């Protein structure tokens, strides 16, 4: 697909940041190496459900004033194409497949089959969690349902699973045409307190490490590489300075389009014609 | 210089 | 402006096709060919008198990024174990991307070796080498 | 000032950037916000859920 | 956005597992494989008539940073001395990190050589090479 | 873990600097190559318990005035990730292990065992100083105690040892996920006297050499590499100039998180089911 | 100013011609030549007494960008398959671009090997090597 | 912060000791090891049936800056002339710098070759290689 | 200031002369020489007892930019074809540029091989190698 | 040791500069390539015992005015660590050894030995000049004296020698821990006369060549490497310009500390203890 | 400050002397040495039982800028022609520059080969290699 690393990072960082900040022992583990007073002051101010201060995330160049006490500024950077395929063919498909998804589901009995229901039509099934079927189990997929023989499996009549699958758009042939790009985004934790900037740096590094395992950047946005700048005053001529430490996140990812092929051939036919010269 | 960056309550 | 009187093939101009499917993310193809040309010498001069062709040989080597699906192993063209004994020969076509017109055909390919490299800062790479019975082009 | 309002900010109140002495105008996509539907305490803004 | 229709394995996507433990700080794995493909020739043409498979061979080579604990020597997979004679064959699995699903299995690995390099501006490196009886994948 | 090289350096330098400055013959050895008058003036001013002047250490950008006669300014620099593991698996553990520790202890008799008591639960014992036990000695560890058979060892009933060990957090499985970073910190000895700046440079180099043997940067913060700047005026438009010579300390270290695994399997079970086709 | 008393040939100064057509987009030509010079030794001194010429050998190697038309395969000078057996020897001329005057002739060329490399960030490259019976220049 | 659960050896973490003296200014140590692993084949399949260990071999190579005193020649471990015939085997220990605990022992070392390089913009370098009878670690 | 007590030869200080003409645009000359020094060993010691000289050998290799006139082929010193059989041995002199005084003479040179490289961004290069019967200097 | 290249250079250059300038034929040889009038004017002004002008040497940033007619300004530059030892062990010693020294001495008879007396305790004897002793000569060293058998050597009863040796600090074991550094110092000959600057450049190059043979930079400060800048106005807005040509002197040297080891072991003892199981 | 307890030799610290004259402008010296260490094996174990020294070998190689006077050829140590047969063995000493004290002696040197390279942007280089009977140091 076409991709937007900045909007991915914003969407991914915001919930993760919230869920760490609402959970005191995570911060208590992340900041174990800092000075005791720095740790306790940060945990008192920003952390837990009762926290009176708050962190914020957003893109650069807003028209309004931000929470300069603690704010992650996201800042889309450079990139370049790095590797190309022969014919620019990144892949080919017989059935137009959408995004990868993971969904929780439960088995139910139906007509002496077990079935799992999924919210969308299954374009491909990658994994039913914790199950490997035998041929006897007569595994079949149909529409948005996975179906599974009941006879030997009655103990599992309400078994709970996670389905990893991917959507289908439509039944069509085509070529995925495109290339790989290596692209940079900068993130900086702004604070007018230097110890807050240093803690926001630690929290962001933890978040990015945790992010490396996510399906989003396992399937796309691969090879996350991190670089770190000096701590410096970002703005120097207010009533106080604003400090930050930049980090650069670099990703390798595919830019591509679905070139559908309308041509289809369903019968050869043969004829002999005679040359009398 | 004006107090924009860090903003504190009025004294009363 | 687009001129035919001069044009060269490039990585973007050429499809690689096997069994009527294009090979995605192929990084290179290398075709090599040898005829065993042997020179004839005799008493009476140091010069070669003649050259003779004695033994044809050739290989096609393909490097590819290891996809999560439709690998050479998943496609069945490569072999990891004894099932190499059950793979029939396959024909590899190099095809013009614009005209869909065959540039060169490698006929009767048979695998010599198969490699995979797993490395920590890189995409995984497949590489495979086939011996082939002959090559041809048609126009 | 402008703020996006979310469940946390409803429950906890928006901490305002400025030390507001008084409000001269307050509005949302649905129109003006009436004084029974907002309150300021301790430089926090509380809104009707 | 995350798409399956194109995806490649990468150093971060793949676990290496031995005896059900992941190998920490592994830097590379290199799998190599050979079938002994021999061409058949005869009086009457220079062309190859056929190719035959005659001898399977393969190796798995692993480079690793030498940890202070759970080295290949401490894990027992490597051997420094005569105790190599008392190590049974082991199976090395390369596994998808997301799905925990086996990508390729190397069966019956047996150590060829073992190296350690101690150097003054670098982390210490282990490297080991195994011959194996076969490889396979299951899907 | 997540780590903070700047706070490590501050915590490590301050006590070492104090303990050198309170010890005259150490300075007399460090400064043996300097001019006699430079050496004696420095030793008179800053050195020994009676020293009327003092050196100081702290981070950059304080809001107050510093001791510009002699002050080590610590200044967190750049870094970049350098080496990654396959699957980002830095290690794996069956029991969550804390920091490495070294503690002095004495043997005592208890119920015809010798025991050493340690302040914290022993997650792993690395070394009991100057002892290698035989199997006959029936070495066992339990909780925060190491225990050792009395019968043949009665002469050692009050033996004094150092225990090198590491804490345990809890009994849980997981993967240490992370990567290696190479990171820089700058340190500069500010003085308005150039000969004091040169002596502070010498003392700092001695301190860093001594630091290389510490457990902190043996286990973490490995491969200390030093670079040195020119001596120059840091500030030039007071009633006097302030001079300093920067040094850059570069460290290689691991950033990682404990990804605990809750899944555990404690029995396989087998069943045969019959296919009548 | 243009002087003859010193001048060197350069890539722009020299045409390559085969069968009276210039070879477009030729990237290099390498001519190599060997006489088998053997030294004579005898009992009574360690010194060589004489040198003798025993076996002439030489090759011409040409690298070229693979054009979409008039390849060595399309021109017929190269061979992909058994039709190598039906190619007569050809003479390759290297010719001064200004004067159209023959610099060196390679006579009786016969193909040893033929390569094509297909790669993703590059123009496709032909390379061919011929054994030849003799070389000469005329003035 | 200092963690044991992950740690790697580094040039600063490891002492090299010979006869209970540390070797100053050692620049590298390289330990190599080989078991002669030979594959068993038979009529009836192309697959290896088994692997066997047949011949252990290993070497330790050390590079060092040539000190003005306590060289390998001055220490007596190296030999310049016929006195190599009078040097008994020596054991080389690689030892943890913190714990003073033996990481690996090379037993029965015997010198293969000894080099010195004198060069005009560099410090002089010793290098020595030993064959050894076995290696071991103890824990 | 100009001192004799230290001086080294340089590319500008030295003429190369053949048959009393200087060779223009010569890029390098490489002279190599070997005596076949063989060590004598016997039962009773591992030491060499003696060294003996058994076979003298040497070559002179010259690289040159291919001029449009007075090439080695045009000068007649090189040979492209069978006329190598009609070239008498020649003596190659390396001569001090200032004093016109012979530095070293290579006597009885006889051509081993001759190369020309035609390339698109470069000046054309000749290279030639001769075996010679002896070398000498006179002072 | 810790070292100070700038103070070494100042201490070494000043006496050498004086001893060349008091010796006319040395300058007459050094300046043989210059124009006759330049040579004679320099030799008249600065050279010989009657010289009315004088050259001077000192560090940069003095608070007073200098002799801008001719002044060597010494200016400590950059450096970086270049080569490390395994375990950082630069060496090891059984007896704490000081600096290397060379001293003139004369033999004397004492109790039918010849002895040479040295000003300090001999930690190691490297060379007695122009003597190689046989075993028959019964060479022995004791304290600060070297002693040598009289019987066959009576002709040498007043022989004059130079002793090359090194001090001992104390009888203790330890490890020399440290690393190698490559470090730069700049030197510039300031003069308001350009021909004086050019002559000061020539004299400085001669001095550094002569310095390469000194024990100081044979044992330490090895691999002297010289670079030269353009001649340019250093100061441009007086009543006249001040010119100079910089030279950069680069040295490779060891930074290290004596880590003494107090642990000593003087007897193993063996015991057998019986296991009745 | 100058310390003996640590010191390394460097290009400036070491003189090279032949027949009591220092060799000017020597660029490198490389000394190499080999003992023929052979491992003993037997039926009953894969381990080496013993190592034995069987054949001593060593060479000294010297690179030097070709001076206009006092070359190895002018000094007579090198040989260009048959006069190699009339050169007696020579001893090469490597000597401490400060103390004038012999660091290592190479005894019975005998020339294997001698090279000169004449090149257009460089100083001319001599290089020579000797086999020697033994090496020693004295202290």
């Amino acid at each position: 697909a076409i991709t937007s690393v900045d909007s991915y990072l914003l969407s991914e960082i915001k919930p993760r940041l919230n869920t760490v900040l609402e959970n005191c022992y995570i911060i208590d583990e992340v900041l174990k190496d800092f000075d005791y007073q720095t740790r306790e002051s940060f945990k008192e101010a920003f952390c837990g459900k009762n926290a009176q201060h708050e962190v914020t995330v957003g893109f650069n160049f807003p028209k309004f004033k931000n929470n300069y006490e603690a704010h992650y500024l996201i800042q889309l950077g450079q990139g370049q194409e790095t590797k190309n395929s022969l014919g620019s063919i990144q892949s080919s498909y017989f059935e137009a497949t959408g995004d990868t998804l993971v969904e929780s589901s439960t088995a139910i009995r139906e007509d002496d089959k077990l079935v799992f229901t999924v919210s969308k039509p299954i374009g491909e099934l990658i994994k039913v969690e914790d199950i490997e079927f035998a041929k006897y189990d007569n595994l079949q997929v149909e529409g948005n349902k996975v179906s599974f023989k009941y006879q030997t499996n009655e103990d599992y009549e309400n078994y709970n699973a996670n389905i990893i699958f991917t959507e289908k758009k439509n039944d069509s042939k085509g070529l995925v045409k495109g290339f790989t790009v290596e692209e940079q985004v900068t993130v900086v934790g702004l604070s007018f307190n230097v110890d807050v900037a240093r803690c926001l740096d630690a929290v962001l590094k933890m978040i990015l490490i945790s992010m490396r395992d996510s399906i989003e950047e396992q399937q796309t946005f691969q090879l996350q590489n991190l670089s770190f700048g000096d701590i410096a005053p970002i703005i120097e001529d207010g009533d106080s300075m604003i400090f930050g430490r930049p980090t650069i996140i670099k990703y390798t990812s595919s830019l591509d389009l679905d070139y559908t092929i309308t041509q289809d051939i369903n019968k050869l036919t043969f004829k002999e014609r005679k040359d009398w010269k | 210089k004006r107090e924009d960056v860090i903003v504190l309550q009025d004294p009363y | 402006a687009s001129e035919a009187k001069q044009t060269v093939h490039t990585g973007n101009t050429v499809l690689l096709m096997i069994k009527g499917k294009p090979v995605g993310r192929a990084q290179s193809a290398s075709g090599q060919r040898e005829y065993g040309t042997t020179g004839v010498y005799e008493i009476g001069s140091i010069m070669p008198q003649e050259h003779v062709y004695l033994r044809y040989e050739g290989t096609i080597t393909v490097e590819r990024l290891r996809m999560k699906k439709e690998n050479f192993a998943d496609l069945g063209y490569a072999s990891l174990g004894e099932e190499i004994l059950k793979k029939d020969i396959i024909d590899i076509l190099v095809v013009d991307n614009l005209t869909k017109q065959v540039i060169i055909s490698y006929h009767g390919c048979s695998a010599n070796n198969y490699n995979e490299t797993w490395q920590t800062n890189e995409i995984v790479t497949e590489e495979i080498e086939f011996s082939y019975l002959t090559a041809s082009d048609k126009a | 000032m402008i703020y996006f309002v979310n469940k946390d900010r409803i429950k906890k109140g928006i901490p305002l950037y400025y030390d507001v002495k008084e409000i001269t105008y307050i509005a949302t996509q649905d129109g003006t916000v009436y004084e029974e539907d907002y309150e300021i305490k301790n430089n926090r803004l509380y809104l009707n859920e």
